C-alpha cells in the first residue's frame, strides 16, 4: 500500500545536471509535506529540500540556487532537479514524507547519485601471495586497485570458497579511483596442493579478472 | 474617547495564530507615542507609512491583529512572505500598510510542563488568502481514502501544539505579535 | 544554530540488556525531537516522534524520554534485529527544517579476541607499474578499537596509509581490518623495512609484522 | 514561477561609466520594490540601493550616493543601476532582487528582500 519509488540516480560530472523521481503510492503527495534527505557515504543524514501542500517550497543553504523540488499531482510523483552538481554533493537521496512533530515516516530506497570527474577504469588485480609470515592457519588475497565506478564483486574459486572470505569495503584515494582488498585464510598445508583463484567482475568497465595466487 | 491601544498590548491572555484576535479601532483619537518610545519590543516594523508620520496622519479605520507565534516565525510577518504561518495561519498581503510589532512572552505564555495552550495550524491543503482567519478542527485527508471524521494514518487532525518551556531557545520562545493596519476608505474617518 | 549530539558513537551489547543512548542540543527545543533507526543498505525508519510517543509501527520495548536539551532512547530489552545505527533529529528548526544527529552504532558484545596479523609485500607485477602497495592485516578481532602504525626504516609513516574495517561478521561477531600503505615504486625501493605495528585490547604488548625488500 | 537575472558587468577604467540590467519574470513588476546588492569578495553582501515600483522614491547607500543611480523601466520589467564615476572600491558581484521597504522606531527606512539569487559576472573596475 505505502511506498515510495526513487529512481534517476548515477553518474555525474561535477557542473552536470540531475532529476531524481519519487513516485508515491498509499499518500498523496500534493497533500504533504514532500522531503529529499541526502546521506554522503559513511556519513549521517542531512536535510535537502521540502515541498508544502500550499506550494511553498524551502532549500538547503548548501543547494540553495542550483537544486528545484517540484511535484506532478496526475502522476502522484515528486521530483528533484539538481544543478550545478559539485563532489560534496554526491550521496544516496531518500524521498520522505514529512509531518512536522510527528516526524518522517514514509520513506523510499534511496538512489546514489555519485558526482565525479573521474573516468570509468578497469580494476587491476594483484596477488597479496602467502609467505612464510606447519599446519596453522595462512592468509591470502588480491588487491583490486584503481577502479571507477563501484561497485565491484569479488569471488573466490568460482563461488566454491566462501568459509573465511574478507572482503574489505572500497576506499576512495585521491585520485579519484576506488581501492579494495579481499583476503581469505586457509590451512597452510593446502597451500602447495589446492589452487586459489580470486575471480574479479566489474561490470561498467565490462572487466572479468581470473587470478591464481601463487606462494611466493 | 482615547484609541484602545493598550487593551491590545496589555492583554492578560492572546490568541493562538490560527485563530488570531481582530479589533477594530474606531471612533477615537490615537496617540502612538506609547509604541514606538517602548523597549519590550523586538521587531517594529512598519510598511507603507513612516511611524513618525502617524501622529499626524488619520484613517477612516484601524485594524489591531493579536496573537503568539514562535520567533523563529516572526520574520514571516511580512509582505511576501512563507512558512506556516504565513501560508496556513496568517498571511499580510503584499501591499500592506500598516506596522508590525513583536516582543518575547517567554515570561507569560511558557510553562514548566510546557504551555500547550497556544495552537497553529500544521495541514492545509491550500495557502491562506492575505488576512484569512481558519478555525475550521476537519481532519486532514493526506491520501485518497476518506478520514470519515476518524483520526490516523493520512487523517491528522489540523492544529498542533506549540510546546512553550522557559528552557527552550530564542527560536522556540514564545512571541506576542500585535499587526496594526490602517484603513482609508470613501467614508468619514474616526481614528485620527 | 542549535547542535545535535549523540552519545555514545559506538554501543555494544547483548541481547536481552537495557539500551540508553543519548542526544543532546545547543539550546531547548522542547519536545520537537524524533528518534529513527537505520540498518546498512537501508532507509531510516522512524521510531519516536514528539521526544515520548511510540510511531504506529514500534514495539513497546523501544522508549523516549527527555525535554529541552537532553533526550533519551531506551531500548528494555535488546532484540537480534536491533543492532543498527539510531539517529536523533531536532524538528521546526530555522534555518534548516530538521537536523540530524551524528548517530550511534549498537553492536554486538562478545569475548575480547586479538587479531592475527599479516603483512603482504608489494607484487612484481604492481612493481612494474611505477607504485608500490604494502598491505596489512588484522584478521578476526574484537573490539573494533585497533590502532595501525606503519614504518619504513623504523620512520613512523603517516599521510600515505588508507584503512578499511568490514562489518561484525554474522557468525563470530569479529572485525576484519585492512590497512594499505602506498608509495611511489623508487621511494619503495630506497627503503628496506617496511613493517605494522598493531595495538589492540586483546594484545599485551604491540606487534609488528616486518618484511624486508627482497626477501 | 519567478526568475530575475542580472548584467552588464564587465572590466572597466576607474572614473569610467556602466550600466547593469536585471530583467524579472513571474510577477508584476510595477507592483514590487526592487533592490541592488553587492557581493564584495571578502566582505558581507552590502545594500546598493533600492527603488520603489512607480519609481519616485529611490534610497542609495552613502557609499554610492551621488555617482550610481538606479532607475526602472516598468514597461520592460527591468531594473537599471547606472554605475558612473567608478571607483575600485565598487569591484563587486551585483545582484537584484525583490523586496518591501520598512520604516524602524525613528523613520529610518530598510529593505527587506524575498529570498533568490542569481548567478552574475563579476563587475570590476580596474
Ligand atoms: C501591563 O502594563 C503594566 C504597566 O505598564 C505592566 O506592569 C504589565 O507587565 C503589563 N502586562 C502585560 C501583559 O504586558
Amino acid at each position: 500500500e505505502v511506498q515510495l519509488v526513487e529512481s534517476g540516480g548515477g553518474l555525474i560530472q561535477p557542473g552536470g545536471s540531475l532529476r531524481l523521481s519519487c513516485a508515491a503510492s498509499g499518500l498523496t503527495v500534493s497533500s504533504n509535506y514532500m522531503s529529499w534527505v541526502r546521506q554522503a557515504p559513511g556519513k549521517g543524514l542531512e536535510w535537502v529540500s521540502v515541498i508544502y501542500s500550499g506550494g511553498s517550497t524551502f532549500y538547503a543553504d548548501s543547494v540553495k540556487g542550483r537544486f528545484t523540488i517540484s511535484r506532478d499531482n496526475s502522476k502522484n510523483t515528486l521530483y528533484l532537479q539538481m544543478n550545478s552538481l559539485r563532489a560534496e554533493d554526491t550521496a544516496v537521496y531518500y524521498c520522505a514524507r514529512d509531518l512536522d512533530v510527528y516526524g518522517l515516516d514514509v520513506w523510499g530506497q534511496g538512489t546514489t547519485v555519485t558526482v565525479s570527474s573521474a573516468s570509468t577504469k578497469g580494476p587491476s588485480v594483484f596477488p597479496l601471495a602467502p609467505s612464510s609470515k606447519s599446519g596453522g592457519t595462512a592468509a591470502l588475497g588480491c588487491l583490486v586497485k584503481d577502479y571507477f565506478p563501484e561497485p565491484v564483486t569479488v569471488s573466490w574459486n568460482s563461488g566454491a570458497l566462501t568459509s573465511g572470505v574478507h572482503t574489505f569495503p572500497a576506499v576512495l584515494q585521491s585520485s579519484g579511483l576506488y581501492s579494495l582488498s579481499s583476503v581469505v585464510t586457509v590451512p597452510s598445508s593446502s597451500l602447495g596442493t589446492q589452487t586459489y583463484i580470486c575471480n574479479v567482475n566489474h561490470k561498467p568497465s565490462n572487466t572479468k579478472v581470473d587470478k591464481r595466487v601463487e606462494p611466493k | 474617547n482615547l484609541c484602545p491601544f493598550g487593551e491590545v498590548f496589555n492583554a492578560t491572555r492572546f490568541a493562538s495564530v490560527y485563530a488570531w484576535n481582530r479589533k477594530r479601532i474606531s471612533n477615537c483619537v490615537a496617540d502612538y507615542s506609547v509604541l514606538y518610545n517602548s523597549a519590550s519590543f523586538s521587531t517594529f516594523k512598519c510598511y507603507g507609512v513612516s511611524p513618525t508620520k502617524l501622529n499626524d496622519l488619520c484613517f477612516t479605520n484601524v485594524y489591531a491583529d493579536s496573537f503568539v507565534i514562535r520567533g523563529d516565525e516572526v520574520r514571516q510577518i511580512a509582505p511576501g512572505q512563507t512558512g506556516k504561518i504565513a501560508d496556513y495561519n496568517y498571511k499580510l498581503p503584499d501591499d500592506f500598510t500598516g506596522c508590525v510589532i513583536a516582543w518575547n512572552s517567554n515570561n507569560l505564555d511558557s510553562k514548566v510542563g510546557g504551555n500547550y495552550n497556544y495552537l497553529y495550524r500544521l495541514f492545509r491543503k491550500s495557502n491562506l488568502k492575505p488576512f484569512e482567519r481558519d478555525i475550521s478542527t476537519e481532519i486532514y485527508q493526506a491520501g485518497s481514502t476518506p478520514c470519515n471524521g476518524v483520526e490516523g494514518f493520512n487523517c491528522y487532525f489540523p492544529l498542533q501544539s506549540y510546546g512553550f518551556q522557559p528552557t527552550n531557545g530564542v527560536g522556540y520562545q514564545p512571541y506576542r505579535v500585535v499587526v496594526l493596519s490602517f484603513e482609508l476608505l470613501h467614508a468619514p474617518a474616526t481614528v485620527c | 544554530d542549535i547542535v545535535m549530539t549523540q552519545s555514545p558513537s559506538f554501543l555494544s551489547a547483548s541481547v536481552g540488556d537495557r539500551v540508553t543512548i543519548t542526544c543532546r542540543a545547543s539550546q531547548g527545543i522542547s519536545s520537537y525531537l524524533a528518534w529513527y533507526q537505520q540498518k546498512p543498505g537501508k532507509a531510516p525508519k522512524l521510531l519516536i516522534y514528539a521526544a515520548s510517543t511510540l510511531q504506529s509501527g514500534v514495539p513497546s520495548r523501544f522508549s523516549g524520554s527527555g525535554s529541552g536539551t537532553e533526550f533519551t532512547l531506551t531500548i528494555s530489552s535488546l532484540q537480534p534485529e536491533d543492532f543498527a545505527t539510531y539517529y536523533c533529529q531536532q524538528l521546526n528548526s530555522y534555518p534548516p527544517k530538521f537536523t540530524f544527529g551524528p548517530g550511534t552504532k549498537v553492536e554486538i558484545k562478545r569475548t575480547v579476541a586479538a587479531p592475527s596479523v599479516f603483512i603482504f609485500p608489494p607484487s612484481d607485477e604492481q612493481l612494474k607499474s611505477g607504485t608500490a602497495s604494502v598491505v596489512c592485516l588484522l584478521n578476526n578481532f574484537y573490539p573494533r578499537e585497533a590502532k595501525v602504525q606503519w614504518k619504513v626504516d623504523n620512520a613512523l609513516q603517516s599521510g600515505n596509509s588508507q584503512e578499511s574495517v568490514t562489518e561484525q561478521d554474522s557468525k563470530d561477531s569479529t572485525y576484519s581490518l585492512s590497512s594499505t600503505l602506498t608509495l611511489s615504486k623508487a621511494d619503495y625501493e630506497k627503503h628496506k623495512v617496511y613493517a605494522c605495528e598493531v595495538t589492540h585490547q586483546g594484545l599485551s604488548s604491540p606487534v609488528t609484522k616486518s618484511f624486508n625488500r627482497g626477501e | 514561477e519567478v526568475q530575475l537575472q542580472e548584467s552588464g558587468g564587465g572590466l572597466v577604467q576607474p572614473g569610467g561609466s556602466l550600466r547593469l540590467s536585471c530583467a524579472a519574470s513571474g510577477f508584476t513588476f510595477s507592483s514590487y520594490a526592487m533592490g541592488w546588492y553587492r557581493q564584495a569578495p571578502g566582505k558581507e553582501r552590502e545594500w546598493v540601493c533600492a527603488i520603489s515600483g512607480s519609481g519616485g522614491s529611490t534610497y542609495y547607500a552613502d557609499s554610492v550616493k551621488g555617482r550610481f543611480t538606479c532607475s526602472r523601466d516598468n514597461s520592460k520589467n527591468t531594473l537599471y543601476l547606472q554605475m558612473n564615476s567608478l571607483k575600485p572600491e565598487d569591484t563587486a558581484v551585483y545582484y537584484c532582487a525583490r523586496g518591501s521597504f520598512y520604516y524602524t522606531y525613528g523613520g529610518s527606512v530598510g529593505f527587506d528582500a524575498f529570498d533568490y539569487w542569481g548567478q552574475g559576472t563579476q563587475v570590476t573596475v580596474s
